[PDB]
Order: structure tokens, then C-alpha cells, then sequence
């Protein structure tokens, strides 16, 4: 649903 | 009395931030890394912004303080997929913050 954040 | 209430909120905010063991919620979500964040999240929140709001007299009752903690969590659940450490960290933050907010509210409602 969103771009997302980079895996931590 | 404003001054002792602000002292209580500062203490409470430090207690909540201590639960952020991943250092995930301590500063705004960086738009340089998450360019679409504002397309989805109407009112970003984080612990640094809460500290600024506190000193700017934006929290004059416990409810408005708790509301912004709850936004840290709900924004994260909304933005991130369930499988991510971000989402899971927000679930944990809510769980751990509960006791902190419960105790602090009782202290506020003694004033």
C-alpha cells in the first residue's frame, strides 16, 4: 500500500 | 499548575522514549529515505517532535499528550506492512507504553 522504508 | 505538569510530562516522555529500544520513533521519519510518507500520513509524530511540542505549551492536559504518543504508534501501523520490524516495533511500543501512560495519568489526575 506504500513505498515502504528500507529494511533496517 | 503548568510548571509541575510540564515536569511530569518531561519525565513521562523520557520513560516512553526509553521503550524505543530500536531508536525507531525518536526523530521524524526522514522524507529523504521515505519520499511518499506524507501521501499516507496526515500528522507525522515522533518523540523529538513531542519534546518540541511540550516546551511550546502544546500539551496542557494529559489527553493531548497521550493522543500524540498514540499517533506515533498508529501512523507506524498504517504506513508499514505487518511483516516489517517497524510495524512490529510499534506494536511493542504500544504494549510497553501502556503502563507508563497509566501511571503518569494517575499522577496528573492527583494535581
Amino acid at each position: 500500500s506504500t513505498g515502504g522504508k528500507a529494511p533496517r | 499548575q503548568l510548571t509541575p505538569f510540564l515536569i511530569l510530562l518531561r519525565k513521562t516522555l523520557e520513560q516512553l522514549q526509553e521503550k524505543d529500544t530500536g531508536n525507531i520513533f525518536s526523530e521524524p521519519v526522514p522524507l529523504s529515505e521515505v519520499p511518499d510518507y506524507l501521501d499516507h500520513i496526515k500528522k507525522p509524530m515522533d518523540f523529538f517532535t513531542m519534546k518540541q511540542n511540550l516546551e511550546a505549551y502544546r500539551y496542557l492536559n494529559f489527553d493531548d499528550f497521550e493522543e500524540d504518543f498514540n499517533l506515533i504508534v498508529s501512523n507506524c501501523l498504517k504506513y508499514n506492512a505487518k511483516d516489517t520490524i517497524f510495524y512490529r516495533a510499534a506494536v511493542r511500543l504500544r504494549e510497553q507504553g501502556g503502563a507508563v501512560l497509566r501511571q503518569a495519568r494517575r499522577q496528573a489526575e492527583k494535581m
